[PDB]
């Protein structure tokens, strides 16, 4: 139980086994940590079927340890059960912190090892300056052959995204890694490490950028072990997406490192290309063979790495406590509720009126709009209820909840990651229901001190609401904040629901007009001093954002007014738009829309062998249009019969129907929709 | 009349473009500058049927991003880089859009030349007056001078050069008033009478170009009407076929197939309400339906003047305009291609007739 301050860089998932066990398993795990040098040392855990259940969503032991293929040269495991790979290093990662004790990243810690065995068995936390975090570039790249027939991979899977079918064909066909050609360029400064590959199989140093390492531990298990890892020299992580070139260069790197005889790690990657539809998110999980991340702003990179030992995104909501544990949990929160709050998570439906808004289309004049906001405040309540609801369930995920919430403010990569967090949390409809019933009491609240402050909430959420006044202006307007900050606050101390850090209602915007014409479709215009907002149009391309700006430069205009004048400037408006348009009638890009893997084109087969262009493709298809094509799988630049601007100009031009008929309803009255003949003229600028 | 005509038979729409908007139009949807100007030789693929479907299928091949006269009709598009008929061509400095024909050879069976320039010299030269010549006839009577002037006159790869059909391409705009004339008569007319028929249609015809193009200067008096004539003083003519190519006026374009078959019948009533027209083309014309309009849409081929049917060349006949200015100058248009080129460049703000309904 000797001990010595060191700081881990990175927790990776070195072997997994079963001793003569049925209902548990056992995993080895590897520490790089440092001092003020670096140093390899490991862990053992024991990961039983309840807790890789409980974290994997209910699936056997049998199954997380028969993923001891990985040891070998076939190099995407995670693509045959992405989930199973996630739910074994969140429970993994669970389990060193229940036994050995709180673990975390790049902080100052006191570690034991018990010198018969070698292995971490207690970590405190201590005092001391650890080291700055290094890095270390990486210029990635590689020509892997794969034989378009991705064609076969995308016709199981219709909505397949390209990145996924690149690394389906590299798992079916495992040799086209070991013949492609690589190009990679490490530059830490302390030893430059480019290389040169015809295929990547044949022919500074390798070991002035890494240490090669063995160690000998004896687990609890039948006879001792010989570890062999790569310890990091001088950096700490990578830093760059072509994920098969690293794929392969990490491959022929286990090959070379691994070829002699002791125990291979597990060499197991996860990202968003290893799931057939894709990940709004991009990363590099590296819980594996190498040792340290890959990070694909790269302080936010690091410091989300910290809060949530690395894990994150690789698990998903597996960072806070284990999916099974979440219908306990909204329950036991729903308890420790009053039993209003209770009847109204009882009855929250997604559609269901809770204050009375202005209706599609309205139009507010010449008085003090306001655009207020409780910042995160999602994430504040999931975490706030989970506290709540942690008798029902242990509360590190919730620490990392915690530091996560509590960060927001000051650093907006914690935003980020809550933004991605929440909406994944659960999607488990019991905190869907929750937070919809404790945002329904917040929206009574905000209704009941708005109709003593001069208020009136005339849209929004709750968590991001809009409203008029009843009147210097800007005192009204303080009061009502502070006012609606300390009645929300009071309320939710009431139901037991106790917030991290204080409520702060932020005054988005003091405006003067107004116009409403769906649920999420808001102008809002300040005369005595041009600033704008607007929101619900979508952005799907350039054309879209150059739309937006049209459409506010109208609405400015047609507001200035203060209705056949509006129609006049609104078709005029639709006049510049489309002749500009026509200026721009060739650039591809411009007209491209994303469509999701969700949404409905058809995938053209030239397209199928674009190279390497198709594995950045791993959330969105950005496609041009009356034939459809995927502009970013084509080299560039691209020849193109004349791109179908006139389809693409109907969809934008249906959206700008939407607004306007909307303004023009709410403002004068008028019923007549605003249509833009397009045929009848400016229709053959593109004939 | 006529103006009762084009006020109950046709529904105008226009389109103005103005500034860098107008100049863009008329670049994209026009031949390129240098497609109708003379050259030395010619740069363009020109081959039969099967032969032109086998280099543009070699052609697509490099055209990787998307994807017989439908096609070669569509390879439209230029950007920044050489455009994509330079992999048809071959040629790497093409310039589009680009002219497109049809190629009637013997004895039998049709090829297309899709081609960017080409020595129109080689074309044209037979038939092209001396400047002396036009100066020293002497002739003082405008019908008098043009009638002399009359007078006065005279593989694919070969085939191309004396058999040419322009087709017509509704992804362009239309420059020119390409009219085709298709005089039945049962008696053989004289030149004189046919001379002095066309002076009359002119009128007629600028008339009708002046309801249908209103923002214009269309003087019945010096506006260029080019009139080519089938040869068969006499063709010894027992059909007659002419040819007549107005310029748009300037501020004006035409697009449409549909546009273009409606300015050619509302000229044809123009022309058949002349009482001083139907005196000398009457008592020898069978019927009186004196243009075809389903010519103009998009697909269908037009012979070129210069050239003759496999053989009678559409020569010109300068029916000269009364009070013109610079009659060397009218003369000297008849060999210059924009002039009877549907979608030839032009010769600030336009306007685009896109229907008249």
């Amino acid at each position: 139980i000797v001990w010595v301050e060191e700081s881990v860089s990175a927790i990776t998932l070195y072997a997994v086994w079963l001793p003569p066990a049925r209902e548990y398993f056992h995993a080895l795990v590897y520490f790089v940590c440092r001092n003020a040098e670096g140093r390899a040392r490991f862990a053992e855990v024991s990961v039983t079927a309840t807790e890789l259940r409980d974290f994997y969503g209910s699936q056997a032991v049998v199954a997380a340890a028969r993923a001891a293929t990985t040891p070998a040269a076939s190099p995407l495991e995670p693509l045959e059960n992405p989930t199973l790979w996630r739910a074994l290093y969140a429970c993994v990662l669970a389990a060193l912190e229940r036994q050995t004790g709180p673990v975390a990243l790049f902080a100052p810690l006191r570690i034991g090892s018990d010198p018969r065995t070698g292995l971490v068995v207690k970590v405190e936390r201590a005092w001391g300056p650890p080291a700055a975090p290094r890095a270390a570039l990486l210029v990635a790249e590689a020509n892997i052959d794969i034989d378009p027939m991705l064609a076969a991979r995308v016709a199981e899977h219709p909505d397949a995204r390209l990145a996924w079918a690149r690394l389906a064909a590299i798992r079916d066909t495992p040799q086209c890694a070991s013949a492609a050609s690589l190009t990679v360029n490490i530059t830490t400064g302390t030893a430059l490490f480019a290389r040169e590959y015809q295929t990547l199989a044949f022919p500074g140093a390798f070991g002035d950028l890494v240490e090669v390492c063995e160690v000998g531990l004896r687990p609890r298990h039948p006879q001792r072990v010989t570890a062999r890892v790569l310890l990091p020299r001088d950096y700490d992580y990578f830093v760059s997406f072509s994920a098969p070139a690293l794929v392969a260069l990490f491959r022929q790197w286990h090959t070379t490192v691994h070829a002699a005889p002791a125990l291979a790690p597990v060499f197991a990657f996860l990202g968003p290309e290893f799931e057939v539809r894709g990940g709004p998110v991009p990363y590099f999980a590296v819980l594996g063979f190498p040792g340290w991340p890959t990070f694909t702003l790269v302080r936010g990179a690091a410091a989300a790495y910290a809060a949530l030992l690395g894990a994150w995104p690789a698990v998903g909501a597996r960072v806070v406590l284990p999916p099974r544990a979440w219908p306990g949990v909204a329950s036991a929160a729903a308890g420790c509720l009053l039993p209003a709050v209770r009847e109204a998570v009882a009855r929250w439906h997604p559609a269901t009126k809770i204050i009375q808004l202005l209706d599609p289309p309205a139009a507010v004049g010449p008085v003090w709009t306001a655009r207020f906001c409780f910042p995160g405040l999602r994430a504040q309540l999931l975490a706030a209820l989970a506290d709540l609801g942690g008798s029902g369930l242990g509360r590190t995920g919730l620490a990392r909840l915690d530091a996560l919430v509590v960060a927001a403010p000051s650093e907006p990569w914690a935003g980020a990651v809550l933004e991605r967090l929440v909406p994944d949390t659960c999607n488990c409809p019991a905190l869907r229901q929750l937070l919809g019933g404790v945002m329904a009491a917040v929206c009574l609240q905000i209704e009941e001190t708005a109709s003593s402050v001069k208020f009136a909430v005339c849209g929004g959420d709750g968590g991001a609401f809009w409203g008029v006044f009843n009147v210097a202006a800007s005192g009204v307007i303080e009061d009502a904040r502070r006012a609606i900050e300390t009645a929300v606050g009071a309320v939710l101390r009431a139901n037991a629901v106790r917030l991290r850090h204080p409520l702060c209602l932020a005054l988005e915007g003091v405006y003067t007009h107004a116009v409403a014409w769906s649920q999420a479709g808001v102008w809002f215009w300040n005369s005595r001093d041009n600033t704008d907002h607007l929101g619900g149009f979508p952005l799907r391309g350039p054309a879209y954002t150059t739309a937006a700006g049209v459409v506010r430069d109208t609405l400015r205009r047609v507001l200035g007014l203060t209705a056949l004048t509006a129609r006049g400037l609104m078709e005029d408006a639709c006049d510049r738009l489309i002749l500009d348009a026509f200026n721009k009638r060739l650039d591809a890009e411009y007209w491209s829309v994303r469509v999701s893997p969700f949404e409905a084109d058809p995938l053209p087969p030239t397209a199928f062998r674009g190279g390497a262009l198709l594995d950045a493709e791993h959330y969105w298809r950005r496609v041009v249009r009356s034939v459809g094509v995927p502009v970013d799988l084509y080299p560039r630049p691209l020849v193109l019969p004349p791109v179908d601007c006139a389809h693409h100009l109907r969809e934008i031009l249906r959206e700008i129907e939407l607004v306007f008929t909307g303004v023009l309803a709410g403002v004068w009255g008028e019923g007549g929709k605003f249509v833009y003949p397009f045929d009848d003229k400016m229709s053959f600028l593109f004939a | 009349n006529i103006g009762e005509y084009v006020k109950h038979n046709v529904t105008p729409r226009e389109t103005v473009l103005d500034g860098d908007t107008a100049k863009a139009y008329l670049r994209a949807r026009t031949y390129a500058p240098g497609a109708l100007t003379p050259a030395p030789a010619y740069c363009g693929a020109v081959d039969s049927a099967t032969k032109m479907m086998g280099r543009l299928a070699d052609a697509e091949k490099l055209l990787v991003p998307r994807g017989r006269l439908l096609r070669l009709a569509a390879t439209e598009q230029q950007g920044p880089t050489p455009p994509a008929i330079a992999a048809l061509i071959r040629n790497a400095a093409v310039q589009t859009p680009l002219p497109v024909y049809r190629i009637s050879m013997v004895p039998t069976g049709q090829a297309f030349a899709a081609l960017a320039w080409d020595d129109w010299a080689r074309i044209t030269r037979d038939a092209r007056l001396a400047e002396a010549v036009v100066s020293a006839e002497a002739h003082p009577d405008h019908g008098a001078l043009g009638r002399r002037l009359t007078d006065r006159i005279r593989d694919a790869g070969g085939q191309m050069y004396v058999n040419r059909n322009e087709i017509f391409n509704g992804a362009l705009a239309i420059t020119n008033i390409i009219l085709d004339l298709d005089i039945a008569l049962k008696e053989p007319v004289p030149f004189r009478r046919l001379h002095e028929a066309l002076g009359h249609f002119r009128r007629g015809a600028l008339a009708a170009v002046q309801l249908l193009f209103p923002a214009a200067r269309v003087d019945p008096d010096a506006y260029p009407c080019y009139f080519f004539k089938s040869a068969c003083p006499v063709c010894s003519c027992t059909k007659i076929g002419l040819r007549v190519c107005m310029p748009v006026p300037a501020p004006y374009v035409v697009h449409g197939s549909l546009t273009m078959r409606g300015v050619a019948r509302v000229i044809q009533q123009a022309v058949l309400l002349d009482r001083d027209f139907v005196e000398a083309i009457g008592s020898y014309v069978k019927n009186f339906l004196l243009i075809d309009t389903g010519v103009y849409a998009h697909g269908h081929s037009l012979r070129l003047p210069y050239f003759a049917k496999i053989c009678g060349r559409l020569l010109p006949v300068f029916v000269i305009p009364p009070a013109c200015k610079d009659v060397p100058a009218f003369v000297a248009a008849h060999a210059d291609p924009r002039r009877f080129h549907f979608h030839a460049p032009p010769t600030r703000e336009i306007r685009v007739l896109h229907s008249l309904g």
